[PDB]
DNA sequence: GGGTATTCGCCGTGTACCTCTCCTAGCCC
RNA sequence: GCGGAGAGGUA
DNA sequence: GGGCTAATGACGGCGAATACCC
């Protein structure tokens, strides 16, 4: 029993030790931080770095012997804090959040001494940690030796990990306040103060907005100079007059040189911001992406605060035609039930009919509510009127992707759809009331069942996940990239999985970053498109898009010839960094973690119908 | 209204009239334990039942009987408060009257000797407090009710997972309260098997065999016979037409001259009707049809005697021929309809190896006790005691009720023991359901789940103690001599008291009171746990079990349950629900007389609720119990729909009856998603009492019920007038009405000031009332922790604004204004207890003296001469909390050193210090100290001060009571002295003590003076003995554990102010960590200049669909706006008229409300007082589902002269610029949860390491490092981070030489390392090597 | 006897953290 | 006063 | 205090050990 089992041994004491120079505390926002830093309380920092403090104190001669250094730390005089600031300067610390699902659960930051007893965590990284500021706690470790320090600052630092190891996409995308602020900033309005005045650049746009001579969102013609690295790494300024909002100009100030203006020109929601970061990374590189992300955070937070977005009871508009829809559906259900009592339709058929009519009524009310709420601002220009995408705060919260989905908007202002009883069967009468209105005992009770089942599901789901990810990381741990190229010709012919109606997942993403097994030819022989094994980066993928390659044979890890590990080429590039895999990397564990961590949100055919006109 | 209500009335929304008032919320615990003690004649529920169940204890056929008369509960020696103070269990001695009777074996039964024992003592039983808790070692424990499967019979399905080919295999389980379990199950091959409680599966018929039934008797009892007559030739059958339902025809069915069904065509309904109307009984049938049937009885050859065919043997032509030649005219076959009626008992009989009764009992014995050779009488006794022994097998009154109801028997009252008819009926129902004429039961039905409260569980544990002591006494009465011993050497109290204290202290259901909030206590006491003894384990339990069943309606709260791993297994009980007589759950309903909704309420259980169509409470009734709508919304079989007016049997009592108290406290519950309501209630139960609790601006009205019913308030028992008010006691002079005629006196309520609660929070009571105010029975004198004037004030209500403020409220985090810390409104007092124990070692007893070796006089400075800190001294981590000395022995000092010791004064006895020190990093003021000495220990100085402090108070209290009674007696003596010669000049001016020595003319009056003098003497002597008793209790050594000389406890009190990192919450499930303290100027402010207190993130609303906080904020802004207006109108003191008019227009506010506040009472003072209390904002009461609709909030906002939309324009306190799009501001009632960052925060550089595996300790109490778990290891491996992981694995934790070398290297200002091999790995090698496994580290 | 079912029994069931009580026992000298 | 049970709670 | 002695409310998966069916 001592050896076997979780609590006993190997798991507990030989893979699960308990390090020194470590602490724990509650996490807090700290917006002012740089992406590569973290707010650390003074007292924990002193406690952690105690021996460093003693060493530095003795080097400076402030203390004769080690015991005098200890006494000086226990009094905590100004000299001690000065030495702590000096030693902390470049020393990075490791931040960890209790469920380290994937490798981004541990990251290194440079600490900044602060008051208080809570650890301050940079907002952008919360998504990586799955951190929320509602009592989540984090642990903080100190790398001691020089190799450990270099490893923490190089491999684990927040700024070096912007791309998820699972898929190539960015992890640090702005989450909710940032995206709300940016959304507010970029959306335009038909008529405001300063309609249609011409600005020489973003700087006077800011002059106008901060002085209250122009609205934060108002359509305007601005002269802008964008930069494009079209040549071999040189930036060429193109300068012209664009029709934009004040807000879009204000945002443009941050954007680094290489990016096209178009990027900011749109509504700038969650997706738009994410793809903005994506393009910034693909074109410029790491450091500009980091600084640009920090700038995005700051501007988003600032202008979200300036926006003053709130949520009042009237912000969620009951659709005017709800009561009619409900009374109509009730009359229809009454007619179908009476026409059942006479016995022209079975019980199951009546059930199906009622459920379908109720679903249709739910969709009707939802669509009516979305029409009411979506484009209701009928504000007037100089003369006649016009209509536009409303500025209803809950609607902006929905559309921006900051919080909430269409479903929850429905759940607030419409009828909250159908429910499932314990056994999975669907109750005949739905919940017609919404949270803006008040439910009554039955409708509440039903939704209570729903939420209870949900919670229990998440609990058991988490346990099962944990177990699955443990097996995965366990099985694939020893696999390492040992050789540069094994030199095999084998490979798998990879195609895009077109399940039925359309292309669920395209080729380009499926092949990006894989080396080819053999040269593929144009639709005409002796027209080599890709030399023997080449890493298929974005440029090759676009080139394939220009042609009409359908299926590509790529070298896969499973067919790799190398003994006792894998070779760089058979694997490919994909990483938190962009380049071909480096020899030595433990790909087994990264693969297992990437497959395991996301696993916590996992729960007729008569005629064929061609979707697009083709042969 | 009542007086405390007239003080401050709460504006109550809510349209429907409350017919039933909320019951006493703690009814469960008190009523159950009352039922437990309950001296009652007829043995019903109650200790009495246990005694009569276990007693009379008869010898092993020795003819020496033991009889029980009655028991008595001794008066507790220690009251509740003092018992908590002194750290002992609050309990009552239990005394039982017994008789030993010794008879004569050789003569007709006749009592030779009977001796009655003088109420023998059989141990101590803990008592329950007035509030429903238990003091077990000076800690308040609560025994949570337990939900568990009720005794009875249950028919389950267990389908889906049976060989994945369908084959739904049914089972009947008989579960008793006390006794072994019975189980009948099927098998893939439709053979019905029995499995005693949890063993292997035997053929069921063996139990039928054990019951003394012969095979023919069984086949009689179960199968429907079919008769085959032979008349003059060939086999004619008696046929019941209706039996043919659904059967392909196997022969040609001719009747009465006409073929009806051709051979081969399946019998159609037309043919069935034909045959039925024709009245066909007998038809001759071809032998092929019978060529397949089975024989019922064991037909022997009656003539010669040789058996031919046995019972339940398949028939073949040759056997039919033998039967026909033997002369058997009447054949009884079985009816095996492969569709409906199967051959189940037949096939079980075929697999059943046992034949005789004896073989069945042998097989049973080999099942119960495998391996020991069974002897006949052993098996007989085993089987008898299994199901039919009164003592071992008892179902219950409840078990029997459920059993008979399940099998459709009119008789409710049965015998405890399992009778044979019971088993046969159970098997009949099982095979019936197997045919398909019945439904399976669902375990999750509250009609199948029974609640065991405190008294019941205590009774079970006490019975267990009795069975222990009975076996013991049995042996002692058998072996030992009969007539020598008296009835107290024979009976041992040790097992009873052991079992009881084990249950109360160390049990799963006996748990700590969650005692930091009044709500926490009250909700903890009313809890229903599915865990505990005979309960499912939380990890094992499936998700389907933990869901909320429609039966829970109005019985258990659907929304209040811990969201941790045991979600769904806790289920706090709803408001109005009760326990049945049989321990089920029932909820009140209003009767419906066909048209009128009457006012008599009937409590219905789950099953009774199932049958009827029940109308909802929020149904519109006009003036005569008539429904306004023609078709109303009801529920009938667990599904809601519309029913007609003249169909509803009952109607819900009130909207609140669905939810628990915790959930009932949340306002606007109707607008919160169930998830966030759940989390809100669970969190709301964690709030810590602040310094001055005030009130919720937006409540539900339940606050007074919760506060009163919890024991935290001080409530008047006999109404009167407040005579004396102090911040420790309230003394009231009783009203003459309630005044007892004989020996009444006055009522005195001693309050409790800062003491330590289970969670280390402060429990302090403040007086509400003032001198000379009249109080009635049931008013709130003193406010407990976090309650105000009778109302529940869990947290405090502050002005919040929903907006994002430069991402400082980014996630669920919360921003707070420096005004909040300035106004000192989130500062809580906590209280740690520390104990220093001086035991007696064999090298010598340790000492508490202040003379402590090699400590500087700095450490002693704050210690008195006795060695205990002064009360009120401020201490810090590392300061010496109390002084203790460790004895040293075998010193063997050199002779010159001994001479040096004499002059210097050095003590060989000491040289080591065991002094307790304040824990590292905790700093507060010592508010109280207690000292407990055992027998033979001298009282220390501290002991003298504490004894005098308690004594002088006690003296004062006795003196006050005595002085009032003496003044009364003297007044009466003056009233007699005035008769018989008036003397008023001399008398009133001379002292009162000069009234006994005066005289009067010899008459009856002198006789009355002698009477009153002797009464005076009697009062003095009673006073003196009561005083002596109190003084004996104060002085006595407070009994310590064996080996401990004395104990000194020290209480520190610490004022914790809110700071960044602490957790704060609302009532609706919104959470957050306080992220930054902003200066007052930076915080947003409205045009008027008032700054907001909290700036709350809006993005928590849309995805976390708790809209109740928004309406709460709006209504709270409305209430505080009105309150502000009334404060403004009051500061200028216009005139009473204006105030009364305004307050009345506010209290009325529309119509259809059940409020009715006249304001007529006390035209001037009480109205002015009530305005004084509402000036801070008028408290509202929105009930949970019968709440305030938006229009009403709009009206209330308008009455205050505030924007009707509930949003205001705000100016940025930092920049001064306006925010676009006005933002919601208003007052919301927020709570500070017990998760305080300073408790959570922790760091270590180096410290103590663990014993076996030399890794650093885990924890916060001891320094302790964080756990770098396997997931973190994997994280590091995903990177190429080899050196970091290496140091983390060896240098940071496990390598001893490595860690010290690294410390030295770091100190030297160099950063390298020397990893070595972890010590835990070496421990691993040693542990594996300890097995027979050689594991060596090789080298080459 | 040899292959196929069936019972049978063992093995597993997420991380990190924070409070409290309770800890060898019974009988005899 | 290193440990381990039981109970509760946090994310 | 000290001295002496020593029951019942998981579930799935898998592989080995009989039960039995030709
Ligand atoms: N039994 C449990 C329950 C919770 N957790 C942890 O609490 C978090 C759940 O986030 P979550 O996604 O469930 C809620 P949140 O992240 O705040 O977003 P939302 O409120 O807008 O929906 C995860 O980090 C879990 O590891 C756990 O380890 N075990
Ligand atoms: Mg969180
Ligand atoms: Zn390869």
């Amino acid at each position: 029993d001592m050896i076997k089992g979780k609590q006993g041994r190997f798991r507990q004491n030989l893979l699960g030790k308990r390090v020194d120079y470590s602490g724990r505390s509650v996490i807090t926002v700290g917006p002012y931080l740089r992406l590569h830093q973290c707010g650390l309380p003074k007292k924990m920092a002193l406690e952690l770095f105690k021996p460093f403090i003693y060493g530095k104190l003795e080097l400076r001669g402030l203390a004769t012997t080690i015991k005098a250094a200890k006494k000086m730390v226990e009094r905590e005089e100004a000299v001690v804090w000065d030495i702590l600031d000096e030693v902390i300067r470049e020393h990075p610390v490791l931040l960890n959040r209790a469920p380290t699902l994937h490798r981004l659960g541990i990251q290194a930051f440079e600490p900044v001494l602060i008051e208080g007893k809570a650890i301050q965590l940079h907002p952008l990284v919360c998504a990586a940690y799955n951190a929320d500021f509602d009592g989540d706690q984090m642990a903080v470790h100190v790398p001691l030796t020089l190799e450990a320090q270099l490893e923490a600052r190089a491999l684990m630092m927040s700024t070096n990990n912007i791309l998820s190891p699972a898929n190539g996409e960015p992890i640090i995308v702005p989450s909710q306040d940032v995206v709300l602020g940016l959304y507010y900033m970029t959306r335009d309005c038909v008529n405001a103060k300063g309609e249609g005045m011409v600005l020489t650049g973003p700087k006077e746009a800011e002059r106008l907005y901060r002085s209250g001579l122009a609205s934060l969102h108002a359509r305007v013609k601005v002269r802008i100079t964008e930069y494009e690295k079209d040549a071999n790494g040189e930036l060429v300024a193109k300068t012209s007059l664009k029709d934009t909002t004040v807000g879009r100009a204000i945002l443009w100030m941050i954007v680094p040189k290489g990016l096209p203006y178009s990027i900011v020109n749109q509504a700038l929601g969650k997706k738009a911001i994410s793809k903005m970061l994506n393009t910034c990374y693909r074109i410029l590189g790491l450091k500009p992406t980091v600084i640009f992300a920090d700038q995005i955070m700051y501007t988003g937070f600032a202008y979200a605060a300036r926006s003053g977005a709130s949520v009042g009871i009237d912000d969620m508009v009951i659709p005017e035609k709800k009561h009619e829809i409900i009374s109509e559906a009730e009359a229809e259900v009454a007619e179908i039930q009476e026409q059942f009592q006479s016995g022209l339709v079975t019980a199951g058929e009546r059930y199906n009919k009622v459920i379908d009519i109720w679903a249709a009524a739910n969709d009707r009310v939802s669509k009516a509510m979305m029409d009411n709420l979506q484009t209701e601002t009928v504000i007037n220009r100089d003369g006649q009127e016009e209509k536009q995408v409303s500025f209803n705060s809950i609607y902006m919260m929905a559309d921006s992707g900051a919080r909430g989905s269409a479903a929850q908007i429905r759940q607030l202002a419409g009828m909250r759809g159908l429910m499932a009883k314990p056994d999975g069967s669907i109750i005949e009468t739905p919940i017609t009331a919404n949270f803006r209105e008040g439910l009554n005992v039955l409708q509440y009770f039903i939704s209570t069942h729903g939420a209870r089942k949900g919670l229990a599901d998440t609990a058991l789901k988490t346990a099962n996940s944990g177990y699955l990810t443990r097996r995965l990381v366990d099985v694939a741990q020893d696999l390492v990239v040992t050789e540069d190229d094994c030199g095999t010709h084998e490979g798998i012919m990879m195609t895009p999985v077109i399940e039925g109606g359309d292309v669920k997942e395209p080729l380009r993403d499926r092949v990006l970053g894989r080396v080819t097994a053999e040269d593929v030819l144009k639709p005409g022989t002796a027209d080599i498109l890709v030399p023997r094994n080449t890493l298929l980066h974005e440029q090759w993928c676009d080139l394939l898009e220009e042609n009409s390659v359908d299926a590509v044979k790529v070298r896969s890890v499973v067919s790799c010839d190398t003994d006792f590990g894998v070779c760089a080429h058979c694997y490919g590039r994909d990483l938190a960094r962009g380049h071909i895999i480096n020899k030595g990397e433990a790909i087994g564990v990264i693969a297992a973690q990437s497959i395991g961590e996301p696993g916590t949100q996992l729960t007729a055919e008569s005629s064929i119908q061609v979707k697009n006109k083709g042969s | 209204y009542s007086y405390t209500e007239k003080k401050r009335i709460r504006k109550d929304f809510g349209k429907r009239p409350q017919v039933l008032d909320v019951p006493y919320l703690l009814s469960i615990q008190l009523d159950s334990f009352q039922k437990f003690i309950e001296q009652d004649p007829e043995g019903q529920y109650g200790l009495e039942a246990a005694f009569r169940s276990v007693f009379p204890i008869q010898s092993y056929s020795g003819n020496s009987e033991l009889q029980y008369v009655s028991y008595r509960l001794g008066e507790p020696v220690f009251d509740v408060q003092e018992c908590q103070i002194r750290g002992v269990t609050y309990s009552a001695p239990l005394r039982v009257k017994l008789r030993l009777v010794i008879y004569e074996r050789e003569a007709p039964e006749g009592t030779v000797k009977d001796i009655k024992e003088q109420e023998v003592y059989m141990g101590e039983i803990p008592l329950m407090t007035d509030n429903g808790t238990f003091v077990i070692n000076g800690t308040e424990r609560v025994i949570v009710s337990q939900l568990h499967r009720s005794p009875g019979v249950f028919f389950d399905s267990d389908k889906g997972k049976t060989h994945s080919s369908g084959k739904v295999l049914y089972n009947a389980r008989i579960i008793p309260y006390r006794g072994s379990w019975l189980d009948f199950e099927f098998d893939p091959k439709d053979n019905l098997f029995v499995r005693i409680d949890r063993r292997r599966k035997l053929p069921a018929t063996i139990i039928l065999r054990a019951l003394n039934y012969t095979t023919e008797q069984i086949l009689d009892l179960f199968f429907e016979k079919v008769i085959f007559e032979i008349r003059d030739n060939k086999l004619q059958m008696e046929l019941v037409p209706e039996r043919l339902r659904g059967e392909t025809a196997s022969f040609d069915i001719e009747a009465n001259g006409k073929v009806y069904v051709e051979k081969g065509r399946r019998i159609t309904a037309r043919h069935i009707r034909q045959l039925e109307k024709d009245d066909v009984k007998l038809i001759e049938v071809p032998v092929e049809y019978i060529a397949g049937k089975v024989v019922a009885k064991d037909y022997i050859d009656e003539s010669t005697g040789e058996l031919i065919c046995a019972a339940n043997m398949e028939l073949s032509l040759d056997l039919l021929a033998k039967l026909s030649q033997s002369g058997h005219k009447r054949i009884e076959t079985l009816f095996t309809n492969d569709l409906d009626h199967g051959p189940y008992i037949s096939e079980t009989l075929r697999v059943d190896p046992t034949n005789d009764r004896l073989s069945a009992l042998v097989e049973i014995y080999r099942m119960m006790r495998p391996g020991e050779p069974p002897t006949r009488e052993a098996a007989e006794s085993l089987f008898e005691n299994l199901f039919f022994s009164e003592d071992r097998y008892d179902l219950s009154a409840v078990g029997r009720m459920k059993f008979n109801r399940s099998l459709l028997r009119e008789e409710i009252e049965g015998s405890g023991i399992l009778s044979k008819d019971d088993i046969i009926d159970v098997m009949k129902k099982l095979i019936d359901i197997r045919n398909g004429k019945g439904e399976v039961d669902d375990i999750d039905h509250l009609g199948n789940r029974r609640i065991r409260s405190v008294g019941e569980m205590a009774e079970n544990q006490f019975r267990v103690g009795l069975v222990r002591v009975e076996r013991a006494v049995k042996e002692r009465l058998s072996l030992g001599d009969l007539d020598t011993l008296m009835p107290q050497d024979m009976i041992n109290a040790k097992p009873i008291s052991a079992a009881v204290k084990e249950f109360f202290g160390s049990s799963q259901l006996s748990q700590f009171m969650d005692q930091n909030n009044p709500l926490s206590e009250i909700t903890h006491k009313r809890r229903i746990s599915a865990l505990g003894p005979g309960g499912l384990t939380r990890e094992r339990a499936g998700f389907e079990v933990r869901d909320v069943h429609p039966t829970h309606y109005g019985r258990v709260c659907p929304i209040e349950t811990p969201e941790g791993p045991n979600i769904g297994l806790i289920n706090s009980l709803s408001v109005y629900a009760q326990t049945n007589e049989y321990g089920f759950l029932e909820t009140p309903y209003r009767k419906v007389t066909d048209g009128v909704v009457t006012d008599e309420i009937h409590y219905l259980s789950a099953i009774e609720e199932g049958n009827y169509v029940i109308a909802q409470a929020n149904s519109n009734l006009d003036e005569e119990g008539h429904f306004v709508e023609d078709l109303v919304t009801c529920r009938s079989k667990g599904e809601s729909s519309l029913f007609s007016r003249d169909q509803v049997d009952y109607m819900d009592v009130s909207t609140q009856q669905v939810v628990s108290v915790g959930a009932s406290l949340i306002p606007f519950l109707e607008h919160d998603d169930a998830n966030r309501a759940l989390m809100g209630a669970n969190m709301q139960r964690q709030a810590v009492p602040t310094l001055r609790a005030d009130k919720p601006l937006v409540g539900t009205g339940m606050e007074r019920a919760v506060a009163v019913d919890s024991g935290v308030t001080a409530v008047a028992k006999r109404g009167g007038v407040v005579q004396y008010v102090d911040a420790s006691r309230i003394v009231i002079k009783v009203n003459e009405d309630e005044m007892y005629p004989g020996e009444a006196g006055i009522d005195i309520y001693n309050l409790t000031k800062y003491t330590r609660s289970n969670q280390n929070t402060c429990i302090n009571q403040m007086p509400c009332v003032s001198l000379g105010e009249p109080v009635e029975r049931g008013d709130v004198l003193a406010d407990g922790p976090s309650t105000d004037l009778g109302e529940l004030a869990l947290g405090q209500n502050m002005r919040v604004a929903f907006m994002p403020w430069n991402g400082y409220n980014f996630e669920d985090s919360i921003l707070v204004s420096e005004r909040v810390v300035q106004e000192d409104r989130f500062t809580t007092i906590h209280i740690q207890e520390l104990a220093c124990v001086s035991r007696d070692t064999k090298l010598g007893p340790e000492e508490i003296t202040a003379d402590i070796p090699n400590v500087g006089e700095a450490a002693l400075s704050k210690l008195d001469e006795s060695g205990i800190v002064y009360i009120g001294a401020e201490v810090t981590g590392g300061d010496i909390l109390v002084g203790k000395v460790t004895p040293k022995g075998e010193t063997q000092l050199t002779p010159e050193e001994k001479l040096l010791r004499a002059i210097f004064g050095e003590k060989a006895s000491d040289v080591k210090d065991s002094s307790l020190r304040v824990p590292n990093g905790v700093s507060g003021t010592v508010i109280d100290v207690q000292v407990f000495t055992r027998d033979g220990v001298e009282k220390d100085k501290r002991a003298l001060e504490i004894e005098e402090m308690q004594l002088k108070q006690a003296k004062k209290d006795l003196s006050e009571e005595l002085q009032i009674l003496e003044a009364g007696l003297f007044s009466r003596i003056r009233a007699v002295l005035v008769a018989g010669g008036v003397e008023a000049e001399k008398l009133d001016k001379l002292p009162r003590d000069r009234w006994l020595e005066l005289g009067l003319t010899d008459e009856e009056k002198q006789n009355q003076l002698e009477q009153l003098a002797e009464q005076y003497d009697e009062l003095k002597h009673e006073f003196e003995k009561k005083l002596e008793a109190k003084r004996r209790k104060i002085t006595q050594g407070d009994d310590l554990a064996p080996g401990v000389l004395k104990i000194v406890k020290v209480y520190l009190a610490v004022k914790r102010r809110i700071q960044p990192g602490d957790k704060m919450a609302g009532r609706h499930g919104n959470k957050g960590v306080i992220s930054k303290i902003n200066p007052i100027e930076d915080m947003p402010y409205d045009e008027n200049g008032t700054p907001v207190d909290i700036v709350l993130n809006p993005l928590g609303v849309p995805s976390r669909m708790n809209i109740g906080q928004i309406l709460e904020t709006h209504l709270g802004m409305a209430a505080k706006g009105i309150g502000d207006k009334i404060n403004a109108m009051l500061k200028q003191q216009q005139e009473v008229a204006k105030l009364r008019e305004f307050i009345q227009r506010a209290y009325d506010l529309g119509a259809d409300v059940r409020q009715k506040v006249d304001l007529s009472t006390f035209s001037d003072e009480e109205v002015m007082r009530l305005a004084e209390n509402l000036r801070k904002g008028m408290p509202i009461a929105t009930p949970v589902f019968d709440g305030a609709k938006e229009a009403e909030i709009k009206e209330l906002l308008k009455l205050g002269d505030l924007p009707t939309s509930g949003q205001i324009r705000l100016y940025d306190g930092r920049t001064g610029e306006q925010f676009e799009r006005p933002v919601t501001v208003g007052y919301m009632y927020m709570l500070k949860l017990n998760h305080l960052v300073d408790d959570k925060m922790h760091a270590r550089s180096t410290g103590s390491y663990s014993l076996v595996t030399q890794q650093p300790l885990g924890g916060k109490a001891q320094f302790g490092g964080q756990r770098f778990g396997e997931m973190e290891v994997w994280a590091l491996e995903a990177y190429g981070a080899a050196y970091t992981l290496q140091e983390m694995l060896t240098v940071k934790s496990d390598d001893v030489n490595g860690r010290t070398k690294m410390y030295k290297n770091i100190v030297d200002g160099n950063h390298q390392m020397e990893p070595g091999m972890p010590e835990s790995f070496n421990v691993l090698l040693k542990e594996i090597r300890s097995l027979g496994i050689n594991i060596e580290l090789e080298d080459e």
